[PDB]
């Protein structure tokens, strides 16, 4: 089975370009909600295994798998940041202004999920449980 | 019919 | 303070059928405060003739509005709703899918 | 079970000018009167056919009273800004709600910047403060015995006029439109979407843990819509059924693709 990684990374901010990567005849698919933006990529870029998002928004946010028939590669949790306003950040406090039931602490890359105890808890993101791939803007460092 | 007065917090 | 992000739904008043007059709706709810901006777009171009319901709110205090405009479904024209709100870093655009 | 409610929202706007004040009345889920300080002629105006017939005294008193509400919440916006020691350049929202249910229970609640502030208890004889700032308004309300004034309206006028409105608009307020329903298939595994269309009132129960459920939305003609979806493996469609519970229908129907 092939590999699946995101160039330049799986956590991307809104409006920025990203390229997913996997001999020939690759197929890429999103689990759960289909991704019709992959129907448009020229096949010459499909044959090179290059599935690039020109400017990423929440419509590209989800889990992506790759194959070519072979076993679907290990998953890919693609994240879109910069949708909501940034929160503020020993014990680290991550307080947010928007009412969110989901907080993320990142080790500056290598992030860590959590939950509040309201809306409260290196930079941190906040998000909504029903859309775990649309995260806020990153907190102040 | 609306109540004629509003509370004064 | 307490703010809530706006929830958005784009849909037709009646089941979508190309060539038949209909109403395009953009329902924005669950947001707080009430200040919000909502534009309906046709192929990326803003539509000037639009209507919105009266501002109201739920017993959760969050506000909700309905935005609409007469339109005729096409097989190639793309419709969308754009919302801007103090909780969004930039406006949020949501394309219209007749299956939702 | 029917009810009548009155809502108001005072939104300060520094620089932009005076605070905006809007108020409205509802019977169940139907709006019948509206007021907006922005209007060229701020005055309470009809939103439902069954109350426009009311004589000119009605509108003269409703308008005169509602203008006094705008002035009061505008004054409250500054009073609360003091309690919370807030800047004079920030925008703040003071929301109010009152209503009676058929009389089974009455209410009156206030909300500041999205959070509960002061609420009248069910007993209509006491208040509940949400924080230290609200405790001041509570003592001020207790020392002023305003509760009596509020329960008098909720037990009398509110119920009294509610009965009047429920008869005048009998065609509009006491009719429930059943939901038009069907299921759609969306191959991805595959997604099953359950639809409920053209119904009224808005309250409805749709069920299939992993199901996506969108908030009920207004169709724009007076009816509402709502759908529920669920991703299922191919050939496993038949094991799933949609349950629709609505007031218009005598009993809840069950659908299957």
């Amino acid at each position: 089975k092939p590999t699946l990684w995101a160039e330049p990374g799986s956590v991307i901010t809104q409006g920025s370009p990203v390229t997913l990567r996997c001999t020939q005849e690759y197929r890429l698919y999103r689990e759960k909600k289909t991704a019709p933006w992959i129907t448009r990529i020229p096949q010459e870029l499909v044959k090179k295994g290059q599935f690039p998002i020109p400017s990423i928004t929440w419509e590209h946010a989800g889990r992506y798998r790759c194959y070519y028939r072979s076993e679907s590669s290990d998953p890919l949790e693609l994240v879109v940041t910069g949708a909501y306003i940034k929160p503020t950040l020993v014990t680290l406090q991550c307080d947010s202004q928007v009412a969110f039931d989901g907080f993320i602490l990142c080790k500056e890359p290598q992030c860590l999920n959590s939950q509040p105890h309201s809306s409260r808890a290196y930079r941190c993101y906040a998000y909504d449980s029903n859309s775990p791939y649309e995260w806020s803007l990153p907190s102040d460092l | 019919r609306i109540i004629p007065r509003h509370l004064q917090l | 303070m307490i703010q809530r992000t706006p929830k958005i739904q784009v849909y037709s008043r009646h089941p979508a059928e190309n060539g038949k007059s209909n109403f395009l709706n953009c329902y924005v709810s669950g947001f707080h405060p009430s200040d919000i901006e909502v534009d309906l777009l046709k192929n990326g171009e803003r539509i000037e003739k639009v209507e919105h319901s009266d501002l109201s709110f739920s017993k959760d205090w969050s506000f909700y509005l309905l935005y609409y405009t007469e339109f005729t479904p096409t097989e190639k024209d793309e419709y969308a709703c754009r919302v801007n709100h103090v909780t969004l870093s930039q406006p949020k655009i949501v394309k219209w899918d007749r299956d939702m | 079970s029917h009810s009548m409610r009155y809502f108001s929202a005072a939104v300060s706007r520094p620089g932009r000018g005076e605070p905006r004040f809007i108020a409205m009345g509802y019977v169940d889920d139907t709006q019948f009167v509206r007021f907006d300080s922005d209007s060229a002629s701020p005055r309470m105006e009809p939103r439902a056919p069954w109350v426009e017939q009311e004589g000119p005294e009605y509108w003269e008193e409703e308008t005169r009273n509602t203008k006094a509400h705008a002035q009061t919440d505008r004054m409250n916006l500054q009073t609360l800004r003091g309690y919370y020691n807030q800047s004079e350049a920030s925008s703040h929202t003071l929301q109010w709600m009152i209503g009676c249910d058929l009389l089974l229970r009455g209410y009156e609640q206030y909300a500041y910047d999205g959070k509960d502030y002061l609420a009248l208890n069910e007993d209509l004889r006491s208040w509940t403060a949400a924080d230290t700032a609200a405790q001041i308004s509570k003592r001020k309300c207790e020392a002023a015995n305003v509760a009596e004034q509020r329960r008098a309206y909720l037990e009398g006028t509110c119920v009294e006029w509610l009965h009047r409105y429920l008869e005048n608009g009998k065609e509009m307020l006491q009719r429930a439109d059943p939901p038009k329903t069907h299921v759609t298939h969306h191959p991805v595994e595959a997604t099953l979407r359950c639809w409920a269309l053209g119904f009224y009132p808005a309250e409805i129960i749709l069920t299939w843990q992993d199901v996506e459920l969108v908030e009920t939305r207004p169709a724009g003609d007076g009816t509402f819509q709502k759908w529920a979806a669920v991703v299922v493996p191919s050939g496993e469609e038949q094991r799933y059924t949609c349950h629709v519970q609505h007031e218009g229908l005598p009993e809840p129907l069950m659908l299957r693709w």
